């Protein structure tokens, strides 16, 4: 789809002349160039003109330090790639319509994003997105059933964030998972006997705090404690065996034993 | 506790940890092809 | 002695020094007699760049089978052709002054004519 004015500055241009130090930056690139070689070597580039990177399908680094730059739906036209990656802590959203036509992409990577919102019952069909970098997410609020179905995913972080619901049925198909961390919570209201079907998991995070230690919330802790004492070691260099007790009163675990 | 962990990272190597995070003595053997070639690559054998 | 960022032709450089099938490398250029060939006959000849042309007159058709090449500068100023072959599907207007002397034009093919509309004493030198 070739349009016109695209282009406002000239930043290619100087990369073009410091590059292939050709004549003029008038000189089109020839079909020759592009049908002969296939590869473009130059690691660690800082280009700063973000168009004219579509019909350039050798994309692979794009730091993006524009100050003139206001416009993020240039990334709107892009229905062949298969390889993602990008910095930025302020972007917040990008244009819908793109997750139904492609269905070839395999690799993403994201840090610091601020993705406010994800469409609900779009993950279903895209049954092939299988690993999603959830590390310090931003996600506020979750639509019901994010990873029900979707078990191939390796890292689960959902630190410093402030998911008070959890998705409908999940617990069901949870018998593959690896790890799942649900330290640094800040709900507000759950339902009972949610937390207790956690029973296939393999390390758990919600000791070391001065949170709530009323029974029978501690039951299925205590539980997960003693049928997994001897696995379950901290990072921290500290001893094993009192690491993990309830909070509150302070008194030993092991006389606790809830009536009722 | 509250806002107060450790800032370096450790390795956390366990018996019953995940086979596939054990330290493999992978060698890259680096032949670098330097200008600078042997006459003795092999012994030609010494049959009997 | 070899100079660098010199030539931007390869292909056609390669070609040139191949097809003639030199005695050996150890002779000499000159321009004059390098430049004795006034017609090009090399297959898918791309060449773009022909500004500052004014060095080399002798040529008179160049032949192209670049269907990319869009530009108005392969007629801006060359006006000693006789022949033309251009497959410009998009072609909506003709440069204008182009007339001013030429005279050694004998045969050309314009397909593709789609002007609806045509100006005035466009022939009218043409005798």
């Amino acid at each position: 789809t070739p349009i016109k004015q695209i282009f406002p500055d000239d930043a290619f241009a100087e990369t073009i002349k410091a590059n292939l130090k050709k004549k003029s930056v008038t000189d089109a690139v020839t079909q020759n160039e592009l049908n002969s070689i296939d590869q473009i070597y130059a690691p660690d580039s800082d280009i700063k003109s973000v168009q004219g990177i579509q019909y350039l399908p050798n994309v692979r680094s794009l730091k993006l330090r524009s100050n003139k730059l206001h416009d993020i739906s240039a990334l709107k036209e892009l229905t062949n790639l298969t390889f993602l990656f990008l910095n930025l802590n302020q972007l917040q959203s990008l244009p819908n319509g793109v997750f139904d036509k492609l269905t070839n992409l395999k690799e993403l990577v994201l840090v610091e994003n601020q993705l406010q919102s994800l469409p609900d019952g779009v993950f279903d069909k895209l049954t092939n997105l299988t690993l999603l970098h959830l590390m310090v997410n931003q996600l506020q609020s979750l639509p019901k059933g994010v990873f029900d179905k979707l078990t191939n995913l390796t890292e689960l972080d959902l630190s410093y964030n402030q998911l008070q619901s959890l998705p409908e049925g999940v617990f069901d198909k949870l018998t593959q998972l690896k790890d799942l961390r649900l330290y640094q919570n800040q709900l507000k209201s759950v339902p009972d006997g949610v937390f207790d079907r956690l029973t296939s998991l393999q390390y758990i995070w919600l000791h070391d705090n001065p949170w709530d230690c009323t029974c029978p919330g501690i039951r299925y802790l205590s539980e997960w404690i003693n049928k997994h004492s001897g696995v379950v070691r901290s990072f921290i260099p500290l001893w094993a065996p009192d690491s993990a007790k309830c909070s509150g009163s302070g008194k030993p675990v092991r006389s606790i034993i809830c009536p009722t | 506790g509250f806002n107060c962990y450790f800032p370096l990272q450790s390795y956390g190597f366990q018996p019953t940890n995940g086979v596939g995070y054990q330290p493999y003595r992978v060698v890259v053997l680096s032949f670098e092809l330097l200008h600078a070639p042997a006459t003795v690559c092999g012994p030609k054998k010494s049959t009997n």
